[PDB]
């Protein structure tokens, strides 16, 4: 599975560009595709969705008529379409895919994004920013403003991994259940308004920043950000 | 309803949309039943499963053959039945009914036509014009027939009757029997399977009506 | 010569005759006279589900009890989300002449299979967000009646060659063979242990077998024609069998011959499915007549009906938890009841 | 062909059997021990059912 | 004097009829591709029976302002049901000569709605025609004389030529075609000859005679003792009708 991002570059402030991202590895067509994007040193915000059959599509309240997404299912490509570009786009674009059905693990692949340099909602609070701690256990909680338990029984918080230099990756979906090819190390818990991810054996190559998100409701809502150093 | 139970309902709407689009193809095609024990040739009327593809003016004919008494439910909703009959072996032709009137008296099959295929008329007329073998010896009933070369004439005529006998005895008209006579060398075989099929499909169309 | 073995063989059917009427000294409609009947229950159908566009001719349940898969001779597999309706995927299937449809307890895997004489399994949890298929499995002679899997590997496949298999499914190969069924084995049901496994076919008598060893148990002879559906008991010690005879009958493994029998003169079509409640207290069972009968399993009485078909009831599951029945018919529909 | 036959007739011929009261007691123990959670049988409240 | 009397006597059964007709109807809708176009005939048939019974109902009374204004409002859905019932009895007979004349095509390639968008395309239309007619024509509302003449003119065209000749000719060409294919099959289905001459039969001898007094009206000077008996009579043939489509149509 292979998503390419490419676009890219330095605008002036009122351009516009078109970023594409290429899919390769999977059927297209069948999935949901996100726009994430990351301030240089911030964390994720989440810019825009197009649903398979390109039936729904939700933007974000900051970049509301000024942003378009599109998708070329027979080429396998996700466009979006800047119009206007601010000072506070300066980010990198990440693309998303996230499928929706029964027991799926939506959010499960990130590409590579693309930097571009331009020169009500649910409040996640992940109030630890940084906690230092290799072969112990540590727990990382993350709090939200209204309780994420749907009378569907399903409590919609998601745990992401963003190793340096490296697109983020899902750990949990859904505050229970474990992405593929995550280790079992892992687990998560918690109730509505207050949750946690808590790791036994730490290892290296499994700390970074990590990053809590609410599926409630849009617009999704990421937390700020709890980074693992050694 | 939460945003992955909408995301789930759109997944679903599409599913639907490509589940009917299928099926809309799916109804533009006519689909058959061949049967036929062995030495009829059934592999050559139209010149697990066998399945063979012809459409005849732009219609669409989709044929199956086997290779009976459980997996013929499966077939209770094809156009037509094709019971291809040897009529040139006399030994074999008490089977041949026997066969036809399962097929016809099955409970699945009480409203599936048959378009019967008596093949093989040419090796008829050769046994019948040489006279080595007589129907008599194994129909006694055919010294004391005559048709309503005239002798292999009487033969075939014979032999169809036999099979629209068992035909009209218990079907109580919901459906019929459509027997032709065939060759080896017949190109005619993909018209005839056209106009019995539409003259079912009059029936059944009159038949949602309840008139019929 | 040939006529000593016969002979042998008719001393030790005789033999069997008499043992099994040695054992027989109270009928279970007799131990059973004194409790109190359930009295009539009141199902109505809760969802209907709409989408496949010929005759179902098999449905299973997931392990969870909320998902539950159908074959239908549209050529398609569909995957359905019972408490809402939906559906999670929706399988092309190569051959359209579908009769048997499973779904694997880990709920990885389905498997489906008909008049093709293969048994494919799929993959529906992988990558890449469609459902593939994992492995064709190819050996049998017959049409495949049913399948059932014993694990994510292990796949009982019954088949109209008058034959089973124990399939290996990594492997594609056949395992154990299961022979001695004189006609087309129809059903299948496997032991809650998955220790045993129970097989009717054409010719009139169920046998019990061994998946470890490919040996026939017992043999339970009593229908006077085919057998259509089967199924274990929930206790695993007792198991049902309907016939085209418009009955069931109800054979314990223990004391080795039948217990009770489920007719009434009132309905003289042939059952194409059965199952269990959870305690097993109630009997479903399944009827060409286009609606199914619940029946006191302890009493041979008729509890109630379930009519809400215009076609044949092909297909019959209860949930794990014994919430809801799922019945599918001819009609192209099938429904839920609770 | 036949020697088939005999030696799975053999091989039924002897085999443990219990009564067919003790089956039936057994069969009606089970079914009481758990009628307390068999839903179709006494129903659960509108709360307690998905469908 | 005299014809009061058959007056009295032909509204009296025109009330039952309709009464009758009214709870048939509302039964063929409660038990409910052929199925649309019946389902459909029935509630115009509904519309018409009620309003013509109650029509009458309000009739036996004087003329007061807002008894009279309800009977106008009555008066034109019932003219309007009455199209509407009409070119849906044209749409099943086209029907049926169309599954018997291209069988293949309409078992495999008809759209599956067809049947849902015809029904729309007939009531709507039915309503431009009948509504337009109603604005220039009635006396409570906006008459114009040479434009109502016109617009009465034009939907008369629109039934006596386009929707009885269709009828007719597409149940005479279907009564042609099924004897044609009848006989090799030795069913012989009298019971398809019955009811394609009995829906004819009823259509033009019950249906038609409103239409056709409208028409006589406009062009043929008539006397009072025998105008009123006309419509009373073409009254009673039209509740035949309506009450009659149920049990020619559905229940067989
Ligand atoms: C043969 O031509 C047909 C044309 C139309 C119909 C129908 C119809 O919708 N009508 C007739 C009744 C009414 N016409 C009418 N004319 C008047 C003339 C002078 C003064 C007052 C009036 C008035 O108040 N009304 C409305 C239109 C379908 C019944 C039937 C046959």
């Amino acid at each position: 599975v292979q998503l390419v991002e490419s676009g890219g570059g330095l605008v002036q402030p009122g351009g516009s560009r078109k970023l594409s991202c290429s899919a390769s590895g999977f059927a297209f067509s069948s999935f949901g595709m996100h726009w994430v994007r990351q301030a240089p040193e911030k964390g994720l915000e989440w810019v825009a969705y197009i649903s398979s059959g390109s039936g729904t599509i939700y933007y974000a309240d900051t970049v509301k008529g000024r942003f378009t997404i599109s998708r070329d299912d027979p080429k396998n490509t996700l466009f979006l379409q800047m119009t206007s570009l601010r000072s506070e786009d300066t980010a990198m674009y990440y693309c998303v895919r996230s499928i929706y059905y029964y027991g799926s693990s939506p959010f499960d692949f990130w590409g590579q994004g693309t930097t571009l340099t331009v020169s009500s909602d649910i409040v996640m609070t992940q109030a630890t920013s940084s906690v230092p701690v290799p072969g112990e256990s540590v727990s990382i909680s993350c709090r939200s403003s209204k309780s994420l338990l749907h009378s569907n029984g399903n409590t919609y918080l998601y745990w992401f991994l963003q190793r340096p230099g490296q697109s983020p990756q899902l750990l949990i979906y859904r505050m229970s259940n474990l992405a593929s090819g995550v280790p079992d190390r892992f687990s998560g818990s918690g109730s509505g308004t207050a949750f946690t991810l808590t790791i036994s054996r730490l290892e290296a190559e499994d700390v970074g920043v990590y990053y809590c998100m609410q599926h409630l409701e849009y617009p999704l809502t990421f937390g700020a950000g709890t980074k693992l150093e050694l | 309803v939460s945003a992955e139970d909408k995301a789930a309902a759109e997944r679903s709407k599409m599913i639907d949309k490509n589940l009917r689009e299928d099926g809309e193809k799916a109804r533009r095609t006519l689909r058959l039943l061949l049967l036929g024990a062995d030495n009829s040739g059934k592999s050559t009327i139209v010149k697990g499963i066998f399945e063979t593809k012809f459409q005849v003016d732009k219609v669409n004919f989709h044929m199956f053959d086997v290779g009976r008494r459980k997996w013929i439910q499966c077939f209770n909703d094809v156009t037509a039945i094709i019971f291809v009959v040897d009529s040139s072996d006399y030994n074999r032709l008490q089977e041949a009914l026997n066969d036809f009137k399962s097929i016809w008296n099955n409970r699945w099959l009480r409203t599936i036509s048959v378009i019967l295929f008596l093949n093989k008329q040419d090796l008829l007329a050769e046994k019948v014009l040489a006279g080595k073998s007589k129907i008599e010896d194994y129909f006694p009933e055919f010294a004391r027939y005559t048709t309503p070369d005239p002798r292999v004439t009487r033969a075939k005529y014979f032999i169809r009757k036999e099979f629209v006998d068992i035909s009209t005895a218990s079907g109580d008209g919901r459906h019929i029997c459509y027997p032709h006579f065939t060759c080896a060398v017949d190109t005619e075989n993909a018209r005839r399977i056209f106009n019995d099929c539409k003259d079912i499909i009059l029936q059944m169309n009159l038949r949602e009506y309840n008139l019929v | 010569e040939l006529d000593q073995l016969r002979q042998e063989a008719e001393q030790l059917k005789n033999q069997i005759r008499d043992a099994r009427k040695a054992c027989a000294d109270a009928t279970l409609s007799q131990i059973t006279n004194n409790i109190d009947p359930v009295g009539r229950i009141q199902m109505r159908t809760r969802r209907t589900l709409r989408g496949h566009l010929a005759k179902i001719y098999a449905m299973h349940w997931g392990t969870d009890s909320r998902l539950l898969v159908s074959a239908s001779q549209d050529g398609k597999l569909i995957i359905w989300d019972s408490y809402t309706t939906n559906k999670v995927h929706a399988i092309p299937l190569r051959s359209s002449w579908v009769m048997t449809c499973a779904y694997a307890p880990s709920g990885n895997y389905v498997a489906c299979g008909g008049l093709d004489n293969i048994c494919s399994i799929y993959n529906l949890k992988t990558r890449e967000g469609n459902v593939r298929v994992s492995r064709e499995l190819a050996g049998h002679t017959g049409y495949l009646s049913c399948c059932r899997f014993l694990d994510d590997n292990q796949i009982v496949t019954s088949s109209g060659d008058t034959t089973c298999a124990l399939w290996d499914i990594e492997t594609g190969q056949q395992t154990t063979t299961f022979t001695g069924h004189t006609g087309d084995v129809m059903s299948l049901s496997l032991a809650p242990d998955t220790r045993l496994f129970v097989s009717g076919a054409c010719d009139a008598s169920a046998k019990l077998w061994d998946v470890r060893e490919g040996m026939c148990r017992q043999t339970f002879t009593g229908h006077e024609s085919d057998i259509n559906a089967i199924c274990f008991f929930p206790n695993g010690n007792a198991f049902a069998t309907g016939s085209d005879d418009a009955t069931c009958r109800l054979f314990d493994l223990r004391a080795d011959q039948e217990l009770m029998t489920y007719s009434h003169d009132n309905i003289i079509c042939g059952i194409t499915s059965v199952s269990f409640s959870k305690s097993g207290r109630l009997l479903l069972a399944g009827y060409d007549d286009f609606n199914c009968n619940v029946w006191d399993a302890l009493k041979a009485d008729r509890a109630g009906v379930l009519a809400g078909h215009d076609n044949r009831v092909s297909c019959l599951g209860v949930t794990d938890d014994g919430m809801a029945v799922a019945t599918g018919s001819w009609d192209s529909f099938l429904k839920i009841w609770n | 062909q036949a020697r088939k036959l005999v030696e799975q007739l053999k091989m039924e011929a002897n085999i443990d059997r219990i009564k067919v009261s003790k089956a039936a007691a057994d069969l009606m123990a089970y079914c009481e021990a758990h009628a307390k959670e068999d839903p179709l049988l006494t129903p659960v409240p509108a709360s307690e059912n998905p469908f | 004097s005299t014809v009061h009397t058959a007056y009295l006597v032909l509204s009296s059964l025109a009330m039952f009829t309709c009464l009758c007709g009214m709870a048939g109807n509302s039964m063929v809708i409660w038990l409910l591709p052929f199925c649309i176009y019946i389902l459909n005939l029935a509630a115009a048939d509904l519309l018409f029976l009620f309003s013509m019974a109650s029509t009458l109902s309000l009739e036996t009374q004087p003329l007061v302002n807002t008894t009279d204004k309800v009977h106008e409002l009555m008066k034109r859905l019932m003219y309007f049901a009455y199209t509407v019932g009409l070119s849906l009895l044209t749409a099943i007979s086209t029907q049926r000569c169309l599954s018997v004349l291209f069988p293949i095509w309409f078992k495999c390639h008809r759209p599956r709605h067809l049947s849902a968008w015809v029904c729309g395309l007939l009531w709507t239309l039915c309503l431009l025609m009948n509504g337009l007619t109603s604005s220039f024509c009635s006396k409570f509302l906006k008459f114009n004389e040479d434009r109502c003449f016109r617009v009465d003119m034009v939907q008369a065209a629109l039934i006596m030529g386009v929707l009885t000749p269709v009828m007719t000719l597409s149940s005479l060409t279907l009564f042609v075609w099924v004897r044609r294919s009848s006989q090799q099959w030795r069913r012989q289905p009298t019971r398809l000859f019955v009811v394609v001459l009995a829906s004819v039969l009823v259509f033009l001898i019950c249906s038609l005679p409103l239409s056709i007094y409208w028409f006589v009206l406009y062009w043929l000077s008539l006397p009072p003792e025998m105008q009123v008996l006309c419509f009373s009579l073409s009254r009673l043939s039209s509740s035949v009708s309506s009450s009659a489509n149920p049990v020619i149509y559905f229940l067989v």
